């Protein structure tokens, strides 16, 4: 019978346009969420930097401070 | 009614000359595309009908005999032998009782058995109005068909290739995926590190203080 071919391309059609749609969108999403983290990766890098220079100049004027006694 | 052989062809002709002359009004028309064989003999009953091989149901002689209409329509009556068992073999009487129209059995109102007789000029009307009765639908059938095939192979086009084009999108966002947790440990190793160098730095700028406080042990 045709009219089974009938259901079944019917239904193969519908499951395929959702698919598609749903996989259309999905790109567009992780590029969206990527970019996002990379953002919060350089802000803290750039916290850690400036803990860092803090401890470097720290360091140094308490090995200025204790020489010679 | 006819013999096997000997009469069966003539009663035809005759059965399809008659449909004929009184199908006349209706662009329906009786006959056989078929001319013999590829010798070309004079006396030659061209026009008519067709027989087919014997068969046997239960036990019993069959022998059919077609009458391909115009439209794309047949009539087939069925003869069988009473008087002779066994083969069907010729010169014998054979008997019509069943009258088929589109393989659907329509002897029943055709030919029902009324004042034991019965004429032929009413199975011949009969039959002609049925078959201009059917026509129609036994035409709109064919259309559906086609369209029916039409239709299932575009949708079937439609959905391979659609289904071609689905396929990467698994494999992209498994790339995304391993981008994103790379992502993730180089934030929390980042976070740890700044965190740690936080707490030195509190302890060493508790120790200056307290070193300053004595001014380097004097």
């Amino acid at each position: 019978s045709n009219f089974q071919r009938l259901q079944e391309a019917k239904q193969r059609n519908a499951q395929v346009v959702a698919a598609y749609k749903s996989a259309q969108n999905s790109v567009s999403f992780n590029q969206q969420q990527i970019t996002d983290l990379r953002a919060k990766l350089d802000k803290e890098t750039g916290r850690l930097n400036n803990e860092k220079a803090r401890n470097g100049e720290l360091k140094r004027r308490l090995k200025q401070l204790k020489a010679g006694n | 009614i006819s013999s096997t052989r000997l009469q069966l062809h003539r009663t035809m002709q005759a059965f399809v000359r008659a449909l004929n002359q009184k199908l006349n009004g209706t662009g329906i028309s009786a006959g056989s595309d078929k001319t013999g064989d590829v010798a070309q003999s004079g006396a030659r009953a061209i026009g008519g009908a067709e027989i087919g091989r014997a068969r046997n149901v239960n036990g019993l002689p069959v022998l059919p005999a077609i009458i391909p209409l115009s439209d794309g329509q047949t009539i087939s009556i069925l003869f069988h032998s009473p008087t002779a068992e066994n083969r069907i073999t010729n010169s014998d009487t054979l008997v019509a009782f069943q009258f088929l129209l589109n393989k659907k059995d329509v002897t029943h109102t055709v030919a029902p058995m009324s004042g034991r007789d019965m004429t032929l000029a009413q199975v011949t009307m009969k039959l002609a109005n049925l078959a201009e009765k059917n026509s129609a639908k036994f035409q709109r059938a064919q259309k559906k068909k086609k369209a029916l095939v039409d239709e299932i192979t575009q949708l079937q086009a439609d959905s391979d290739q659609k289904e071609d084009a689905m396929s990467d999108l698994a494999d992209q966002v498994a790339a995304v995926e391993g981008q994103k947790a790379d992502l993730e440990q180089k934030i929390n190793a980042v976070a740890s590190e700044a965190d740690s160098l936080y707490e030195e730095n509190e302890r060493l700028q508790g120790e200056i203080d307290r070193l300053n406080r004595t001014g380097g042990r004097d």
